[PDB]
């Protein structure tokens, strides 16, 4: 159907008379929702005297899936039913199902601030592209314009498990100050609808003693 | 079905549609109905979990049948 990856093939393009559900399509009731080429009583169903491709129906038990590009959406809804507007759709999905158990990659913590940052681990997916980052690592606020704090690009990477994106805190100003107590703030998103993820730690320059 | 290089009117069977509910004159089983492999559509994802376990669609006759895929297989 129309949000969901899940089922199977009933004819539209939107709120115009003659417009039933699920996606695809496969004649003229017009376009820009959908899969096939055309846009209106669809079957590849397959069967009887034309098991080549379909068995289409009057009855209404005629058989596709899923969503697409071309062929249940905006249209000026002459294309014919009846009627008649101008209506709109457009609609392509991604996955979700029945949910579960976590996910686990990108953690390693302690370098305090002042040179290049090294892995810096806070989660996410979901956009079109994912995300961002600054330079942190690790606490309370940080001390200005000291040596460079730096990318979090080294952190242990994965976009579409849901466990690394954005960690957005402005240590544009770096440290040499102290303590594990610059930049800290990266908190968002698990990961998938059948098993999902969890968050992790700030991006990590080191502080020393050579004393 | 044919022509002299040209097409065939491509051979599979579509009555049978229950691929592992029905067809058990095999083993232990002499008998299981001529029926239970056309009426009965829905088979293989009613085998699994709570999860997606609904459909079964498609087949494949032969008689003229496949104008889409290998009629070409001697056209």
């Amino acid at each position: 159907a129309q949000n969901i990856t899940a089922r199977i093939g009933e004819p539209l393009v939107l709120k115009c008379k003659g417009a039933p559900k699920k996606p695809p399509q496969r004649l003229e009731w017009k376009l820009n929702t959908g899969r096939t080429e055309a846009w209106k009583v669809l079957s590849p169903q397959g069967g009887g005297p034309w098991d080549s491709v379909a068995r289409v129906l009057p009855n209404g038990s005629l058989f596709l899936p899923a969503v697409g590009i071309q062929d249940e959406g905006i249209f000026r809804c002459q294309a014919m039913n009846r009627n008649g507007k101008e209506t709109k759709s457009n609609y392509r999905v991604r996955v979700y199902q029945i949910p579960g158990k976590p996910e686990i990659v990108d953690s390693a913590s302690e370098l305090t601030a002042g040179v290049p940052n090294k892995v810096g681990t806070c989660v996410s997916e979901g956009s079109y592209p994912a995300g961002t980052l600054s330079w942190h690592l690790d606490g309370k606020p940080l001390v200005p314009n000291e040596k460079g704090v730096s990318v979090k690009e080294q952190t242990r990477r994965h976009p579409e498990t849901g466990l690394f994106t954005l960690q957005s805190e402005l240590m544009v100003t770096p440290a040499r100050g102290g303590d594990p107590r610059p930049t800290f703030s990266c908190s968002f998103s698990p990961g998938l609808p059948r098993h999902r993820a969890l968050r992790t730690a700030p991006i990590q320059p080191r502080v020393w003693e050579p004393v | 079905f044919k022509d002299p290089n040209a097409p065939k009117r491509p051979p599979s069977a579509f009555f049978l549609f229950c691929s592992e509910y029905r067809p058990k004159i095999k083993g232990e089983h002499p008998g299981l109905s001529i029926g239970d492999v056309a009426k009965k559509l829905g088979e293989m994802w009613n085998n699994t979990a709570a999860d997606d376990k609904q459909p079964y669609e498609k087949k494949a006759a032969k008689l003229k049948e496949k104008y889409e895929k290998d009629i070409a297989a001697y056209r």
